[PDB]
This record gives structure tokens, C-alpha cells and sequence, in this order.
């Protein structure tokens, strides 16, 4: 990742001797086990509701499209989030792991308002993507 | 009588008393006729009758200690089970285990791997034993659950083929240590599992797995460290 | 030139096998500052390859009594074992197996819910006159592999400072007593100098002195030679056991469960070896009479093979689901080295060198021994103990019973840990010693490193391996044994013309494997010498020119002395003990046939 | 006290050599297998189609607060005049299969977190059906 600064790392990958155990981080199940639940919820929802987006002829109703447009935002949020903690990690970048988690804040909170101008003024997000073509 | 056939091995090399050099590949021609049917039988003939600066690990030549695991011809496998194809027109490339800080030639530094095996506490943690001093009891259908878990030899041909362990190997435990955290969960005589299922419940120790299973594909003992992770996840939620 | 780094412990242990690990957390469970020095990682040893069982008189498949287990151990040695160590190792055997299940060894269970015991070879109940017994207490085909990975996880519970990948060079001796070791950090290239109070040697056996063995690659005799370079003796080195089932060419091993539950040693003509050339009445006997049964059959010509030095063994009569549940690991080691599966056709077999029933002479409580050179009595070496395969308690004597060497490690590793706790107090200052302590081994490491001669260090090893397979073999006489003593002195004398082409100091795998040749010539010169001075035939030492056992002139062990490579060898003898620990608990057996 | 100066005098001569070791190569030698070639097309296929979902909605979001008045039929007719005729199909042909290898790839993954078909015979027989499903669904979306 160019143009970032890097924290000073461990000399060689390890510090100590093979009888010095690795002390695990404390139990933080809002980032652990609960995050596995908010990943399967948005995956069990955008699979059936996209199958009732090819088997419909016109547009969807605004009720059945607003529930489909929030779940597509939470699905793409939980995959851009795990590409942050996998690549721009915190041992090697430090404070820029938390700044690049804030660009998924006010760069995704204005996407929720951008749906609100597509569900009331215009018609949906499946009405947009069909309108272009394909 | 015996017209000599010549295969060409291409072994990775480094020498840490001149670290200014770059690691390269060196070519050795091995007469395939007076040589054994495995690769370790061909890497020991090079050390006897040619350049003996080559270093590697080996102990039993049977496949049960896990000490000569390398990257032979594209995949991680054990060098005393991997068989030379008797076709002397193609070459062979032998590399160390991928993405490890190597030591001299084909010896990786597995020090971080022995500090992560220590931290899943691989010992029994009961609190009481029967009164006439005999053994603890365990039926056959509970003993059946361990088959395929206790017979891992700790070679790290599964851990060093997993793209999440290639990058986050300082905080992700790998598929070799997460299977042995599961051999002590499903033991029917291990009555402290509220603590074994609590050091895995952080951001990146168990959940840096994406089910891209190179592990079950390249284990040379035929086990399944990819299914044994997806039962911990099914248990930490349910 | 060299970095000397000093340490200061209470009991250092050399070797982290099955027997060095058991005596390294019995020591740290009492308040001692134990340290375990190993060359391999502790789960890469040779006791990872054991695949039989551990004999114990539990009796959860029939009635059993340990007094009968004592009789088969002493009969199976042809009365050369110390009969007070047989009383100790067999009494504390049910306790030291039930204890091994509370550490978490995944023992194969039965329909009752207890530990499953198969039937091995050599043990019969009711004092040698009765039915076959079922005492082996087994995991499926991985009893050795599940015994290391549990004892190593248990020695992570307590504090025990492992020094992994150190090569121990010599014992630090001073005024006739030992005080510690001097090792060599293989990863880095520094010289470490440990100092202890009770150093404990549990290195292992020498097997690589022969051409075709079933040992590992690291089973050079490294603790038998460190002792003999200090001036102390080694006991009973000529008794070498020959396993009757080893794969042709490579030397890999198939278990004795392949004949413990159904097995036919099948000739070239297709019969079972029961009578009329080589065999006794009951089959699957001790390995002494069944290996000399084979080498005369292929000598007469009744042996199947391309060159006809080769045999068969079928595994087709069994049901294919008992070849899967009870013996699964053998089925892969016969399909990749032989290329023939174990369900339709027989497999190739030759006899090869297996186990070594000699080493440092020991009491039953772990302490090493020597003799006082005037009265010839026993005399303990102050500060040195030994346990495992590299120690001759003579609980095996002349022929090790099958599946009895994994009980040797748990029982006599537990005993070594207890007898230090009764004698040494925890916390005691060390005597000050001079600054060049251990200066003879730095001068010997330096000489082998800057070597330049004519013969390479893998060529002298081939002259030694081809000599002791030819002469010191299963059938030996005093006209070819004398040719071996002349040859193994010639190979010893050309070690001062060796050639090493690696002057590096970080992971020198040419300086380690030329120190494993110096250790394997001291162990191998006293094997051909100590067998040319035994004019009898008992156990696994059979002479062609003296075919009867002399109970009145050869009921004695043999001790041997040799200081350096290419030095004269002297021999002296000591009396074998013939009384138990308690004359009312068990009576000692008389020497019969 | 000794043993404390021994784990300091050895570390400083160990950390001097430990910082000059190389890294053995990991990509560009590993074997092309089906297991990390199909689950590296599942991580790509949500980055590219995920940027096209973000970027087409901030444009409707930053023109919501700031008065711009962007409608669906305004930005659609802006799109068609912009790119060339062979370009209007090449984006349309790339994004057709990238949906089908992810719609077929989300169905596959939800079986795997119930620990079914996680053998080695099941990963390959529900990984060849992923290649059939892409070539018959993604081709059907090009005709429409
Ligand atoms: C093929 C085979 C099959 C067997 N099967 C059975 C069986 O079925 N049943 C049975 O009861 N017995 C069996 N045995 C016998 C028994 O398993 C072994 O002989 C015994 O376990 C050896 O254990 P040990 O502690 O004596 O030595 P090892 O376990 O060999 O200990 C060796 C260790 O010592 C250390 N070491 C060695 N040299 C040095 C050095 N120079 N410096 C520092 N450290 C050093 C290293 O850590 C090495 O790992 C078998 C043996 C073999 C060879
Ligand atoms: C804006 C960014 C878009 C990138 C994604 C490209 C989507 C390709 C789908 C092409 C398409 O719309 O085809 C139209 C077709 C129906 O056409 P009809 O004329 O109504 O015929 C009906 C006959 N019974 O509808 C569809 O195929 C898909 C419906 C719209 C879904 C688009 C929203 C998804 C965008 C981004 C999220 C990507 C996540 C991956 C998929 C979600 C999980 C399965
Ligand atoms: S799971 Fe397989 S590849 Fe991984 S360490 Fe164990 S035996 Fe080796
Ligand atoms: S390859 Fe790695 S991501 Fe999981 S399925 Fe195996 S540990
Ligand atoms: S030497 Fe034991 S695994 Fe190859």
C-alpha cells in the first residue's frame, strides 16, 4: 500500500524463545461472534430478494425495494470492512487503520441518504440499474 | 550396461554468512538409476557425492515426524513421501515453505509456530478422578469422535498454504493450531470448555478464515483441517 | 573466537524423547529448575515411530496378575536380567498406565468403557504353563505418536525451559564427578556451558552403525559416547536385537500386530514355519528364535525372491474391517515403499537391526555405575543418572520382550524424578570451577571444522556400515569376528584424514554429521571387541562354534573402556544380580531351560 | 543473577542475524488450484460491483444536500452518449458474469457454514457446478 507510513516492526517476525507463549487478546465478542451474525443476516436476505428481482417484469414496489436496498448496503459494507482489517491492519499502519475505518463512515452514511432520493423522487435501485441497460 | 539418465534438480539456496547475495536456484544433475524412488533419496545423494553445503531437515524417512516438509514442484508436501516421476526430460524445483523467514537453505524459522501451539493449552483440565484409582470412563461412540484429529504430526504444510496466514500470521492461529484447539473441545473428559471457547472470540484469531481451503487439499496425512474450523464457528455462535 | 555463555540450573536433562520428557516434569513438579536440551523438536524423536503397545497387567479383558508378567520378562531374557529391576518395573506398571490416561492419552476403548488390550508375542499366563495372555493396552497403530504428543503437552503445563536444537558435545567432568554439559546452539552459532547438580542422559540408541537398520537418521549413539569419552564404562554392547519384519531395501518397519492378530511367514513353497527345518512348537515366539529361523531358511534356498534374499508375509486372511480399525497406519507404509497392498498379495521382508540392549550401566533407581578397580564392587558416579534406551538397567538383559520398551520409559523416568527429590535439596550454590572448563571440546569442534584431507566424511561412514553388517551379524563365529576387529580399527585410524567443505558456523550440517560419525565409531568398536570375548550363545548373541549356553562361566555382564577414537579397548566383568526386592512379595525364579 | 544475563546476551546476538533473513516466495511459485482460484474471484467480484454500487449512490447523495436535481433518466441518457458502441457492450459483458459468479457463489458459501460438503470430494463437485451456472445464467442476461 503506497503513500502510507509504516510502524516499526519486529526484527525477523518474532521476539523471544519457543517457550514464550503468545498472549491472546481479551474476549471482545462485539467484534468476534456477533459480527458473524451480522454477516449471515445480510447474506440470507440478498439471495432470495435478488431472486425476486429477475422474476419480476416491471419495477418492484417501493416497500419491496427499500428492504432490498438497505440489505445490499450492509452486504457491501461487511466485505469492505474485512478488506480493511485484512490488508490495512494495525500492526503495520497504526492509526491509519482507524482513519480508513472512518472513511467507511461518512462515505457510507451519505449513501443511505442517497437511497432516500431514489425511493421517493425516482423509483428504486433496481429501477436504476435496469434503466441504463443489462 | 546401465546408460545413465540425468534429471536436473533446481534447489533454492542462501548462505547467511554472505547475506548481501540474492537467493537463487542451483542446478544439480542426478543419475536417476542408482537413486531411490523418493525425493529425499535424491537430496541425500547430492549431499554425499556433490556440494555438501546443502542443509535441510530429515529424521525418519517414513512420513510420521514432519521434519522435511518443503514445497516440491508446486505444492507443500513431505519430501520422503513425494515420488520422483521417472521421466528425465523435465526438471524439478524445490523451494522452502512459502512466506517464512528462512534460516540457511531450506530451513524455515518455525519459532512463531511453537509459541502459538503453546497458547491453546494442549493438556487435560479435569478436576476429579474416580475413587478406586482406575481410569476415567469413555464409551466407544465418544472415542470415535477423535478419529482424524489426534493424528496430526505438526508439519505446517497446511498453515503455510493459507492466504490469511501469509499476511496476518502474527495474530491468526493458522489451520494447524485451530484443529488442535478442537481436539480438546470435543474430548468427552475435558470439563473446562468455557475458557477454551473464549480465547478464540476476538477480532482475528479464528475469524480470519474465509473457507478458501488450500489446507484440506495439501495435508499429506489426509486429514481435514478445514472442516474442523467450521465446527468451532458453528459452536461459538450456537 | 567463540562465545561462551554460562547457565546455572539444578537438574539438566539431555534428550526430549519419551524417556527424557517423563523425567523432566516429574522434576519440575517438585520445585527444581529443570532444563531439557534436545537436538530435534520434542515431537520429532524416534519414539514417535513406535506402533505396538505398553505391557501392563491391568486385567480388563481377563484375569491377570503381575507376578506372571514378571516370569515372562525374566524367561525372555535367558537369565541375564537383573532380577530386582524386573520386580520393580512390573509392580509399578498398572499405576504408571492409569496415570498415563489422566494425562489424556486417547487409549482405544472397549464396550465396557475401559482400555482395550490386544495379544502380543511372548507372554503366556500361569507361569509359562498356560494360555496366551492379553496385555498390551494399545492405541490403534499410533501408540508411540500419541505418547509423545501427550507428554509434551503435559510438560507445557509446568515451567520447563526447553533448549530446542542444541547439540550436546561433552560432559564437564572435574575430579571424577560430573557437573554439567557443554552444548552448541545450532540456530545461532554460540557455545553454551550449562552447569547442574544431577545431569541426566536420555539420548537414545545407536542403530546407524549398521548398513540396513530400522532406526531413524538421528539415532547415532550420542550419549553412549559422551560417557565413554570421560572414562566410564558401557555395559553389554554385543547384544543387538534383530527384528524379523523389516521391508527389503529401505529397512522400514511393519508391526508385530501383523502377526499378533493373524500372520503367516510364507516361504517360497507356501507353508507356515512350524517345524522340520527351523521352528519350535508355538508360533509368534520371541524374536531371537524367529529371526535365526529365517536367516537359515534363505541360506538353504527356501526363500522367495529375485535374488532370493527376501521373504513373504500375507495379510489376506483377515477381515478387511479389522485391517482398518486396528491396523490402519501399516497399510500406507506397505503401499508406498513396496507398492503392494496388504489385502491381496504378500509383502517383502528381511531381518534388520532394531534395538540395542546395552548402554550406560545403571542401578534400578537411575544412578549410573562403574567399578572400583581393586575390589571390583559397584560404585556410583557422583552426579550422573541415565534412563531410557541409552541406559542398561538390564531389565531386558539379552533379549528385549516385544512391546516392553515403552514401559521402560514411563516407569524408570518416574523413578529418576523421585530419587532426586529424596536426596538433593532445592536451592544450593555451585562450587567455583576454572575458566577454561570444557576446553578440550572447543579444540575438538575446531579441528573437525577446518578439516582438509583426502577422504570425505560420507565415505568413512560407508566403510564402517559395510563392515559391521558383514561380520558382526546374526550368525557370527571366531574367524569372521576377528576379521571385524581388524577392519574396524582400520576405519578408525583413517578418521584423522577426513575432509569437511563447510567452514560456516550457523547451521553447519556438515559439522554435525561429522560429529555423529565420531560418536558412532566409539560405539561401534566396542561392539565387535566385546563380542569376540564371549564364548557362549544366549539370547540374540549366537555363536557358530560354541552352540550351548554356559550358566556357570558366563553368567556375567561385560564392561568396556575406550577413551578416544583409535585407542585400545579393555574389558572387565561384573556379576548379575539374582534376588528380588522382597523375598515374601515374590520369589526369584531359578535358572532353568 | 545468572540465567537472566543469558537471555539478554543471546538475544542481542540473535536479533542481529534475525533481521537479515529473507522471505521465501509465496505467490509466483504456488500451484494454480481450484480452491484459491475460485475464492479469489469471489473477493474480486464484490469489490468491482461494490464500487459501482457506492459510486452510483453518493452521486445521488451529494446531489441531495447540494441542490443539483439529478434524476434517473438524466444520468441514464448521459451514460449512453459518453462511451463508444463497443464500449457499451464490454462493460455490459464483464458485469454480466461478475454477478453470476457471485450469485452462484453466495449460495455455495452458505452451505459451507453449516459444515456440509466440506470434504475434498464435495468442494470439487460444488465447484464444477459453479462453472456451469456462470456460463448459462450470465449468457442469459446478455440476451435480455
Ligand atoms: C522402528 C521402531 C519401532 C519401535 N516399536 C516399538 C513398539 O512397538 N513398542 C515398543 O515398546 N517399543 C518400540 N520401539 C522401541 C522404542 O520405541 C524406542 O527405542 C524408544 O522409544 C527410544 O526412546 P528413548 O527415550 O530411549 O530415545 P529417543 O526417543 O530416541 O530420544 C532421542 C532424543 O534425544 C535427543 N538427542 C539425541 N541425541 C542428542 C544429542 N547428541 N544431543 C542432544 N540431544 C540429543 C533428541 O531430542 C532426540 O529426539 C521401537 C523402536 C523403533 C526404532
Ligand atoms: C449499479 C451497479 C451495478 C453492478 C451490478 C450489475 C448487475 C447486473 C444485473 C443486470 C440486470 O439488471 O438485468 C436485468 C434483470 C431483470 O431484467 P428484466 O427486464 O426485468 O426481465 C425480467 C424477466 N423475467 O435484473 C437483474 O438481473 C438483477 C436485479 C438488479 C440487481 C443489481 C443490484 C446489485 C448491485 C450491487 C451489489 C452486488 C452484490 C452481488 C449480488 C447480490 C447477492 C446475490
Ligand atoms: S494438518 Fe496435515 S499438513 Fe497440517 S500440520 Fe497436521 S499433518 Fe501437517
Ligand atoms: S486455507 Fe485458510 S481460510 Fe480457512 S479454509 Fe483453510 S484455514
Ligand atoms: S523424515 Fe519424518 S517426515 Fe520425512
Amino acid at each position: 500500500i503506497p503513500f502510507l507510513p509504516v510502524l516499526p516492526q519486529k526484527p525477523g517476525g518474532v521476539r523471544g524463545t519457543p517457550n514464550d507463549a503468545y498472549v491472546p487478546p481479551p474476549e471482545n465478542k462485539l467484534e468476534g461472534s456477533y459480527h458473524w451474525y451480522m454477516e449471515k443476516i445480510f447474506a440470507l436476505s440478498v439471495v432470495p430478494l435478488a431472486t425476486t428481482a429477475m422474476l419480476t417484469t416491471g419495477p418492484l414496489s417501493t416497500a419491496a425495494d427499500s428492504f432490498f436496498s438497505v440489505m445490499l448496503l450492509g452486504y457491501c459494507y461487511m466485505e469492505f470492512n474485512s478488506c480493511i482489517t485484512d490488508y490495512i491492519s494495525g500492526r503495520v499502519y497504526g492509526v491509519w487503520h482507524k482513519y480508513a475505518m472512518y472513511m467507511l463512515g461518512l462515505g457510507s452514511a451519505v449513501s443511505l441518504f442517497g437511497i432516500y432520493k431514489l425511493e421517493t423522487e425516482n423509483d428504486g435501485v433496481v429501477g436504476l440499474v435496469k434503466s441504463l441497460w443489462d | 550396461t546401465h546408460t545413465p539418465r540425468l534429471k536436473t534438480f533446481k534447489v533454492y539456496r542462501w548462505n547467511p554468512d554472505e547475506p548481501s547475495a540474492k537467493p537463487h536456484l542451483q542446478s544439480y544433475q542426478v543419475d536417476l538409476n542408482d537413486c531411490g524412488p523418493m525425493v529425499l533419496d535424491a537430496l541425500l545423494k547430492i549431499k554425499d557425492e556433490q556440494d555438501s553445503t546443502l542443509t535441510f531437515r530429515r529424521s525418519c524417512r517414513e512420513g510420521i515426524c514432519g521434519s522435511c516438509a518443503m514445497n516440491i514442484g508446486g505444492r507443500n508436501t513431505l519430501a520422503c513421501i513425494c515420488k520422483i516421476d521417472q521421466n528425465e526430460s523435465k526438471q524439478l524445483k524445490i523451494y522452502p515453505l512459502p512466506h517464512m523467514f528462512i534460516v540457511k537453505d531450506l530451513v524455515p524459522d518455525l519459532t512463531n509456530f511453537y509459541q502459538q501451539y503453546k497458547s491453546i493449552q494442549p493438556y487435560l483440565q479435569r478436576s476429579s478422578f474416580p475413587k478406586d484409582g482406575t481410569e476415567v470412563l469413555q464409551s466407544i461412540e465418544d472415542r470415535k469422535k477423535l478419529d482424524g484429529l489426534y493424528e496430526c504430526i505438526l508439519c505446517a504444510c497446511c498453515s503455510t498454504s493459507c492466504p490469511s496466514y501469509w499476511w496476518n500470521q502474527e495474530q491468526y492461529l493458522g489451520p494447524a493450531v485451530l484443529m488442535q484447539a478442537y481436539r480438546w473441545l470435543i474430548d468427552s473428559r475435558d470439563q473446562a470448555t468455557k475458557t477454551r471457547k473464549a480465547m478464540l472470540n476476538n477480532s482475528m484469531s479464528l475469524y480470519r478464515c474465509h473457507t478458501i481451503m488450500n489446507c484440506t487439499r495439501t495435508c499429506p496425512k489426509g486429514l481435514n483441517p478445514g472442516l474442523a474450523i467450521a465446527e468451532i464457528k458453528k459452536s461459538l455462535a450456537f | 573466537k567463540y562465545h561462551i555463555i554460562d547457565h546455572e540450573y539444578d537438574c539438566v536433562v539431555i534428550g526430549a524423547g519419551g524417556a527424557g520428557l517423563r523425567a523432566a516434569f516429574g522434576l519440575a513438579e517438585a520445585g527444581y529448575k529443570t532444563a531439557c536440551i534436545s537436538k530435534l523438536f520434542p515431537t520429532r524423536s524416534h519414539t514417535v515411530a513406535a506402533q505396538g503397545g505398553i505391557n501392563a497387567a491391568l486385567g480388563n479383558m481377563h484375569k491377570d496378575n503381575w507376578k506372571w508378567h514378571m516370569y515372562d520378562t525374566v524367561k525372555g531374557s535367558d537369565w541375564l536380567g537383573d532380577q530386582d529391576s524386573i520386580h520393580y518395573m512390573t509392580r509399578e506398571a498398572p499405576k504408571s498406565i492409569i496415570e498415563l490416561e489422566h494425562y489424556g492419552v486417547p487409549f482405544s476403548r472397549t464396550e465396557n468403557g475401559k482400555i482395550y488390550q490386544r495379544a502380543f508375542g511372548g507372554q503366556t499366563k500361569e507361569y509359562g504353563k498356560g494360555a496366551q495372555a492379553y496385555r498390551t493396552c494399545a492405541v490403534a497403530d499410533r501408540t508411540g505418536h500419541a505418547l509423545l504428543h501427550t507428554l509434551y503437552g503435559q510438560a507445557l503445563r509446568h515451567d520447563t525451559h526447553f533448549f530446542i536444537e542444541y547439540f550436546a558435545l561433552d560432559l564437564l567432568t572435574h575430579n571424577g564427578e560430573v557437573v554439567g554439559v557443554i552444548a552448541y546452539n545450532q540456530e545461532d552459532g554460540t557455545i553454551h556451558r550449562f552447569r547442574a547438580h544431577k545431569t541426566i542422559i536420555a539420548t537414545g540408541g545407536y542403530g546407524r552403525a549398521y548398513f540396513s537398520c530400522t532406526s531413524a537418521h538421528t539415532c547415532t549413539g550420542d550419549g553412549n559416547a559422551m560417557v565413554s569419552r570421560a572414562g566410564f564404562p558401557l555395559q553389554d554392547l554385543e547384544f543387538v536385537q534383530f527384528h524379523p519384519s523389516g521391508i527389503y531395501g529401505s529397512g522400514c518397519l511393519i508391526t508385530e500386530g501383523a502377526r499378533g492378530e493373524g500372520g503367516f511367514l510364507v516361504n517360497s513353497e507356501g507353508e507356515r514355519f512350524m517345524e522340520r527345518y527351523a521352528p519350535t512348537a508355538k508360533d509368534l515366539a520371541c524374536r531371537d528364535v524367529v529371526s535365526r529361523a529365517i536367516t537359515m531358511e534363505i541360506r538353504e534356498g527356501r526363500g522367495v525372491g529375485k535374488k532370493k534374499d527376501h521373504m513373504y508375509l500375507q495379510l489376506s486372511h483377515l477381515p478387511p474391517e479389522v485391517l482398518k480399525e486396528r491396523l490402519p497406519g501399516i497399510s500406507e507404509t506397505a503401499a508406498i515403499f513396496a507398492g503392494v497392498d496388504v489385502t491381496k498379495e504378500p509383502i517383502p521382508i528381511i531381518p534388520t537391526v532394531h534395538y540395542n540392549m546395552g548402554g550406560i550401566p545403571t542401578k534400578w533407581n537411575g544412578e549410573a555405575l562403574t567399578i572400583d578397580e581393586e575390589t571390583g564392587e559397584d560404585k556410583v558416579i557422583p552426579g550422573l543418572m541415565a534412563c531410557g534406551e541409552a541406559a542398561c538397567v538390564s531389565v531386558h538383559g539379552a533379549n528385549r520382550l516385544g512391546a516392553n520398551s515403552l514401559l521402560d520409559l514411563v516407569v524408570f523416568g518416574r523413578a529418576v524424578a523421585h530419587t532426586v527429590a529424596d536426596t538433593l535439596q532445592p536451592g544450593l550454590p555451585h562450587k567455583p570451577l576454572p575458566s577454561d572448563l570444557g576446553k578440550e571440546s572447543i579444540a575438538n569442534l575446531d579441528k573437525l571444522r577446518n578439516a582438509n584431507g583426502s577422504r570425505s566424511t560420507a565415505e568413512i561412514r560407508m566403510n564402517m556400515k559395510q563392515t559391521m553388517q558383514k561380520d558382526v551379524s546374526v550368525f557370527r563365529t571366531q574367524s569372521s569376528l576377528d576379521e571385524g576387529v581388524r577392519n574396524i580399527t582400520a576405519v578408525e585410524k583413517t578418521f584423522d584424514d577426513v575432509k569437511t567443505t563447510d567452514r560456516s558456523m550457523i547451521w553447519n550440517s556438515d559439522l554435525v554429521e561429522t560429529l555423529e560419525l565420531q560418536n558412532l565409531l566409539t560405539c561401534a568398536s566396542q561392539t565387535a571387541v566385546s563380542a569376540a570375548n564371549r564364548k557362549e550363545s544366549r539370547g540374540a548373541h549366537a555363536r557358530e562354534d560354541y552352540p550351548n549356553r554356559d550358566d556357570e562361566h558366563w553368567m556375567k555382564h561385560t564392561l568396556s573402556w575406550q577413551k578416544d577414537v583409535a585407542a585400545p579397548v579393555t574389558l572387565k566383568y561384573r556379576r548379575v544380580i539374582d534376588h528380588t526386592l522382597d523375598e515374601k512379595e515374590c520369589p526369584s525364579v531359578p535358572p532353568t531351560v | 543473577e545468572m540465567n537472566t544475563k543469558a537471555a539478554i546476551a543471546e538475544e542481542q546476538i540473535l536479533n542481529k542475524q534475525r533481521a537479515r533473513r529473507p522471505i521465501s516466495p509465496h505467490l509466483t511459485i504456488y500451484q494454480p488450484q481450484l480452491t484459491w482460484y475460485l475464492s479469489s474471484f469471489h473477493r474480486i467480484s464484490l469489490v468491482l460491483m461494490g464500487l459501482g454500487f457506492y459510486l452510483f449512490t453518493i452521486l445521488f447523495g451529494v446531489s441531495g444536500l447540494l441542490g443539483l436535481g439529478l434524476t434517473t433518466e438524466k444520468v441514464s441518457n448521459w451514460y449512453h452518449q459518453k462511451f463508444s458502441k463497443i464500449t457499451e457492450w464490454s462493460i455490459k459483458g464483464s458485469f454480466a458474469y461478475l454477478f453470476a459468479i457471485h450469485y452462484g457463489g453466495a449460495i455455495r458459501h452458505l452451505i459451507w457454514d453449516t459444515a456440509k460438503e466440506l470434504t475434498l470430494k464435495g468442494v470439487y463437485r460444488t465447484g464444477y457446478a459453479l462453472i456451469g451456472f456462470t456460463a448459462v445464467l450470465g449468457t442469459y442476461l446478455l440476451t435480455l
